[PDB]
């Protein structure tokens, strides 16, 4: 059938309605506009190169504060040391771009489906 | 309304009022809809056929006139100037070939000037037609950038003209003055030439 | 209260309704079909983009049946590779399929720790939930084996 | 899945297709839904 | 014309941490830091220098497509596909106010420059100019034919200009709410459009074509030629930056005023994203003009920086006059 | 033109091979199928063809 | 600047077969029309 | 433009805005009486053209217009209607640059393939079972 | 197992790759922190 059907002409927006007003829609709120008061910052504009000056400090600084710079009991059994380098996860947590094979999902399915 | 720049829908109309002898009406049309969407050519063609089985040669000429303002491709000044060879106007076709090869500096519309001026007109005219092009396409894109096939049409023509010795003129200046990768077609034809 | 209510009464009775005036918002019964709706607009916007100048756009709803296709496959885990598509089609459907999963696993993922949580009480949300992540157990299970 | 599915060998067997069939059953021993795929036949059609 | 010497730019940062495509990027008058919005329904605010994530902040329940930081008031604007048009008390990490009123999703957010007035675009296919204060419509800019995909602002006529998605791109009078200009040069859906800050002039961007323009006549100044990809993106700074961003990856940087492409590069995905991932969906530079701040469909905050090191004889500017 | 359409109406009315349509709608469609993808599944064709093996 | 073309229109010997008689190869049928430029040339 | 024009600008824009910003607050919430009891007349000279036949007394007048008191009770006096959005202002030509020389290998290579679903099928078509397994990529898979 | 490369092979040596998944803020704690009054004691503005 064809009673169940997609898109292909998204509805377009209409100009308002010029008539008489009696009915009630948006009741009013938050009338007042706040302004950027002095010491929050936005009203006030230096240049450009003292702009690019202050960025690359604040960079620099950043780079700098990351830099630093200013009968034994266990004999019967057969498996031994079965957990060297099991720990060492953790030596740098990496962002994989699949929501199906991040470490997420595996925690989130390991947790869930028991 | 719904599909302005429709080319179909435009087509359409215009036949639509073309089948009920609604000229008046169907010219009209044909106006707005070469104003509309000016750079389809199908619509250009359709405007001028019409106007030419209806008669009016002047109405084919401004309609092409028009469209030649709008700088087309190389078909519409093609159709403009077999128009006018079909009519005998052979000068308005020379001058049509003037603004061609402003417009389209290939060597292709030089070489069907020169075609035309080799059918239609004297050698003079051809000389000065292949002497210009040489000139223009070596001026502009530079003198190691002009075409072999310029200096194969030329040569072929004094040939055609028994002017021999200028035919051998023109293909050792242009295997003098052009790279060995782009002369290698003017290299075979000097070959068949001197050995015939 | 009652003024607003009884002059938004007295509106409807004097001056009529207004149908489909102002956009009704996107609640929760309209969500997915909300997205579909944004989905299929913009991959017919990266088709009519992508297309060169020229080609005969007759048939370009077929893409949006690719897609659909495309998306079906992703959920049965079963490989999508249509003969002849065109790889610029291709790159556009295949990168849609991956937003929709990513907005699906998500959607998932908030669901089943409302799940866990009680703060939920519809059935359905319930059976949505457990459908969903029978998929992705599967998936798991196949990518496993 | 098991008869009707053009992709199902119902010809005689070759002799090659006899080799990796009686090494894979070596090497995976009743595991004949496993077997089944790398030889190129069905399980049933495997196991008879 | 000769073509002045800009340095090219490479990769400095990279910032993973949303789950859907960055399609929204504004930054702060003060440049300390900048907001992005992403289709995992979220608008993170980041710190510019360090990088690092200061908040995260949900108020919508479809995919940010623009954000805006107001320069006179303490707020922050945002839209989205799902209709909505958020203005976010930045004093309180709160939405406040709601701007409704667009039938389908909203694609483009833009402030005028001088006077308190927000601008949105959308696939109603409409431009819709708000009051901020009384979150009244007072304009329906009505007239495309298409969602309108991205819109500018301006302190002079013409006050609005729209691009939208059926190819052309109209010059609005603000004050009559009608188009005082259509401009149909394009060929398939305009994107992207820029203001250049010091000159009265513009571009527009389809797949393809680059477009420069002069307000207010839309005369036609120049064409940006050879980045044959849908553009998603434009961004120009102040010493003569054309930024086209494109959805297959494709990054191009121009010279504004010559129209000479400095710098051609293929950005990089992220580890586990597809080949059919990369593709630049928002580009801004920041308030200095230092950094360009990219977004890509592998879920992905850039930072490009220009390079010092090379001079303009070790890139010579390799234009060829006709 | 309308020669054209009735010689072709014709043309498809005439019926060659075995019959996998239901309504003329699927036949048309069926064909425009053939027309695309025989160059894909001409094993699977001569499988069935054949009883066995593609 | 047209060095090429003036070294080619230099390399090229005198055509020695007379064209300044020659009448175009078409006749044209009359009456001839002329624009206001070739009013002085006649 | 300089800051003199760019702040003329603003405030006729700012002025032009404001107004729409008042309609639309009387629009949202209108006051609870629609009654303006500060009614003051407006006094207009009204000099006529010719007419239907010729002129007889007077010609100038001297007009008092005030608005008229409404009822506070009366609701609105008439049903809104639906009316069809009207035609769009006549569009401008397509300024393009000259069409793409297309080959019938780029015609080729932008064929889009019919689809045909493993799990849909709404108009009860019969496929045949070439085509169904057309796009079933794990017959083609390896194993190894 | 590990299906993909890490960002340092992808992206390059001299690029910073940051992976942020937590904020440093609290939600409570503004952005453009609002300027305060803070007064302690009901002094006079003025000289009465």
């Amino acid at each position: 059938t064809t009673a169940h059907r997609p898109t292909f002409d998204p509805a377009r927006g209409k100009e308002a309605l010029r008539g008489p007003a009696y009915h009630q829609r948006l009741l009013p709120a938050y009338t007042t506009l706040k302004f950027r008061q002095p010491g929050q910052g936005g009203a006030a504009d230096k240049s450009t190169r003292d702009l690019r000056a202050e960025l690359e400090a604040a960079e620099a600084a950043h780079y700098a504060k990351l830099k630093g710079a200013p009968r034994r009991w266990d004999e019967d059994v057969v498996f031994k040391n079965q957990a060297r380098g099991t720990e060492d996860k953790g030596k740098r947590k990496e962002f994989v771009n699949d929501l199906l094979r991040s470490d997420f999902h595996k925690r989130f399915m390991s947790k869930y489906v028991r | 309304d719904v599909h302005p720049n429709n080319t179909q829908l435009w087509i359409r109309y215009i036949e639509a009022e073309l089948k009920n002898r609604n000229i008046n009406h169907a010219r009209n049309l044909l106006d707005r809809a070469v104003t509309r969407l000016p750079r389809v050519s199908k619509l250009w063609y359709k405007y001028v056929y019409v106007m030419e089985m209806l008669g009016d040669i002047p109405g084919t000429r401004q309609v092409f006139d028009r469209w030649m303002k709008w700088e087309p491709d190389e078909d519409a000044w093609n159709a403009y100037i077999k128009l006018e060879k079909r009519y005998g106007e052979y000068e308005r076709a020379r001058q049509i070939f003037a603004a061609y090869t402003q417009v389209h500096p290939e060597p292709r519309t030089w070489l069907k000037w020169a075609k035309f001026e080799e059918e239609f007109g004297t050698a003079d005219m051809v000389r000065d037609v292949f002497q210009s092009a040489i000139q223009y396409i070596a001026e502009t894109l530079g003198d190691d950038a002009v075409d072999e096939r310029l200096f194969i049409a030329f040569a072929r023509f004094e040939t055609r003209q028994k002017e021999y010795e200028r035919a051998r003129a023109i293909y050792k200046f242009g295997l003098d003055n052009l790279p060995r990768s782009r002369s290698m077609q003017l290299h075979a034809q000097y070959t068949t030439f001197e050995k015939q | 209260l009652l003024e607003r209510w009884l002059g938004n009464l007295l509106s409807r009775q004097f001056e009529g309704r207004h149908s489909k005036g102002v956009a009704k918002t996107v609640t929760k019964q309209r969500v997915e079909s909300h997205f579909d709706l944004e989905l299929r607009a913009s991959v017919m916007a990266d088709l009519m983009d992508m297309m060169p100048e020229g080609i005969k756009q007759s048939k370009v709803n077929t893409v949006l049946q690719h897609l659909s296709e495309a998306w079906r496959c992703w959920k049965s885990n079963i490989p999508w590779k249509v003969p002849g598509l065109p790889a610029p089609i291709e790159n556009i459907i295949l990168r849609y399929v991956k937003a929709k999963a990513d907005w699906w696993i998500s959607v998932a993922h908030y669901n089943r720790e409302r799940i866990r949580r009680g703060a939920t009480v519809d059935k359905t949300v319930a059976k949505k939930n457990v459908g969903r992540l029978t998929r992705l157990w599967l998936k798991a299970e196949q990518e496993r084996q | 899945n098991e008869w009707l599915d053009p992709s199902i060998k119902k010809i005689e067997w070759s002799r090659e297709e006899d080799e990796k069939l009686l090494h894979l059953a070596k090497l995976m021993p009743t595991q004949w839904r496993t077997i089944a795929p790398i030889v190129g036949r069905t399980a049933n059609q495997c196991l008879e | 014309p000769r073509p002045d010497w800009h340095p090219p730019w490479k990769l400095m940062r990279v910032i993973s941490g949303h789950l859907g495509w960055v399609r929204a990027l504004a930054v702060e008058p003060n440049n300390q830091w900048f907001a992005s919005g992403a289709g995992d329904r979220t608008i993170k605010i980041w710190d510019l220098a360090s990088g690092q994530l200061r908040l995260t902040l949900t108020g919508h329940i479809s995919t940010v497509r623009g954000l805006a930081v107001s320069p006179r008031h303490p707020y922050m604007f945002s839209c989205g596909e799902d209709k909505m048009v958020k203005c976010w008390d930045l004093e309180t990490n709160k939405v406040i106010r709601h701007y409704h009123g667009h039938l389908s999703g909203v694609y483009t957010l833009k402030l005028h420059p001088t006077l308190d007035v927000l601008v949105t675009g959308g696939r109603d296919g409409v431009a819709r100019v708000w009051d901020m204060r009384t979150r009244s419509n007072v304009h329906v800019l009505s007239g495309h034919t298409g969602t309108v995909a991205d819109l500018v602002c301006q302190e002079a006529d013409p006050q609005v200009i729209t691009g939208s998605l059926d190819s052309t791109v109209r010059m609005w009078d603000l004050a009559a709410g009608k188009t005082m200009g259509v401009l149909t040069h394009h060929k398939k859906g305009v994107r992207a459009l820029v203001t250049h800050p010091t000159e009265f002039t513009f571009a527009t961007a389809s797949t393809g074509s680059i477009k420069q323009w002069k307000c207010p006549e839309g005369a036609f100044m120049q064409n940006f030629e050879g980045h044959n990809a849908i553009i998603n993106t434009l961004a120009v700074n102040d010493q003569n930056v054309l930024f086209s961003g494109g959805d297959n990856g494709s990054m191009s940087f121009w010279d504004w005023k010559s129209g000479y492409r400095f710098q051609s590069l293929d950005t990089t995905a992220q580890p586990g994203s597809l080949d059919a991932e990369l593709g630049i969906m928002s580009s801004t530079f920041d308030m200095s003009g230092a950094r360009l701040i990219t977004g890509e469909a592998d879920k992905t905050i850039k930072i490009w920086k220009e390079d010092t090191t090379a001079t303009p004889e070790t890139h010579p500017i390799e234009w060829k006059p006709s | 033109s309308l020669k054209r359409r009735r010689e072709k109406l014709a043309k498809s009315g005439e019926e060659h091979g075995d019959v996998t349509y239901i309504n003329e709608k699927n036949k048309q469609f069926n064909a425009k199928l053939a027309r695309f993808y025989n160059k894909y599944t001409a094993e699977i064709r001569d499988s069935f063809e054949r009883g066995t093996m593609v | 600047m047209a060095s090429i073309a003036a070294g080619l229109a230099a390399a090229l010997p005198k055509p020695k077969y007379s064209s300044e008689h020659e009448e175009p190869r078409a006749t044209q049928r009359g009456p001839r029309i002329v624009s206001a430029d070739q009013i002085d040339e006649t | 433009p300089s800051k003199e024009e760019v702040e003329a600008t603003a405030e006729r824009t700012k002025n032009a805005l404001a107004a729409l910003v008042s309609g639309a607050l009387a629009a949202q919430k209108p006051k609870n009486v629609q009654v303006n009891t500060k009614r003051e007349a407006t006094f207009v000279k009204y000099t006529p053209s010719a007419q239907m036949g010729n002129n007889t007394k007077k010609q100038e007048r001297i007009i008092k217009i005030v608005e008229r008191q409404r009822d506070p009770m009366e609701p609105p006096k008439f049903k809104h209607k639906k009316i069809p959005r009207g035609p769009p202002s006549p569009p401008p030509p397509v300024m393009h640059s000259p069409p793409r020389k297309l080959t019938a290998e780029d015609q080729e290579a932008w064929r889009i393939p019919p689809p045909v679903s493993m799990w849909k099928n709404p108009k009860g078509f019969t496929i045949p079972l070439d085509k169904r397994l057309a796009a079933d990529g794990r017959q083609l898979q390896e194993v190894q | 197992k590990q299906y993909y490369p890490t960002a340092a092979q992808v992206f390059g040596e001299g690029v910073e790759t940051l992976v942020q998944e937590e904020d440093a803020q609290p939600l409570t704690q503004p952005i453009i922190a609002p300027v305060e009054q803070k007064k302690f004691s009901i002094q006079e503005a003025d000289l009465p």
